[PDB]
């Protein structure tokens, strides 16, 4: 907990290569609108003229979500080069996620 | 100026010689130097081990570097290999300067 005038986090974008580990860190700035005017909505392919293969039924939500699942979210092009030229393999190990400096 | 490491005290010269083996001397003494020797030669193995220290690349450059690479396309031979007669060849000079640094 911080006040109005104190930052709640620092910018960290970095890549650290140690031994058989590489640690990527990426910071981005985001913007979140209000979706659906705070409503849940039944959504469907009804009255879309959809083919049978395209039918669906579901719900749209007021919520947003964070998606970091792509490799350029993490590796820079140079970092990706270091990985692929020097290594027979790699896998993810652990993850850390932070949201901070909220402004409404 | 041809390149490499100038050394006050370089790796020493290593000198090798076949020891002379006289042929059969005459039956009466002569003070003249022997000119007559058994012809011979020698062979063996030699090993050299050098430890090298590396200076790692610290760069914050965003975009990919230039790298030395072999050509991916097909060809009749592979670079830095023997041919069908057993002759090892080196296709080209390879320098050391690929990675970059700010000035």
């Amino acid at each position: 907990a911080d006040g109005v005038g104190n930052a709640s986090g620092n910018w960290h974008c970095d890549s650290t290569w140690l031994g058989d580990r590489v640690i990527t860190t990426s910071t981005r700035t985001w913007a979140l609108p209000t979706y659906n005017n705070h409503l849940y909505k039944q959504i469907s392919s009804a009255s879309t003229g959809a083919s049978n293969d395209n039918h669906y039924f579901g719900y749209s939500t007021p919520w947003g979500y964070f998606d970091f699942n792509r490799f350029h979210c993490h590796f820079s092009p140079r970092d990706w080069q270091r990985l692929i030229n020097n290594n027979w393999g790699f896998r993810p190990k652990r993850l850390n996620f932070k949201l901070f400096n909220i402004q409404v | 100026l041809m390149g490499g490491f100038g050394l006050k005290n370089p790796p020493p010269q290593i000198l090798i010689k076949n020891t002379p083996v006289p042929a059969n001397p005459p039956a009466e003494f002569s003070a003249t130097k022997f000119a007559s020797f058994i012809t011979q030669y020698s062979t063996g193995q030699v090993s050299v081990e050098i430890e090298w220290e590396l200076q790692k690349e610290n760069s914050k450059r965003w975009n990919p570097e230039v790298q030395y690479t072999s050509n991916y396309a097909k060809s009749a031979n592979v670079d830095f290999t023997v041919d069908n007669n057993g002759l090892y060849t080196e296709p080209r000079p390879i320098g050391t300067r690929y990675l970059t640094r700010p000035l």
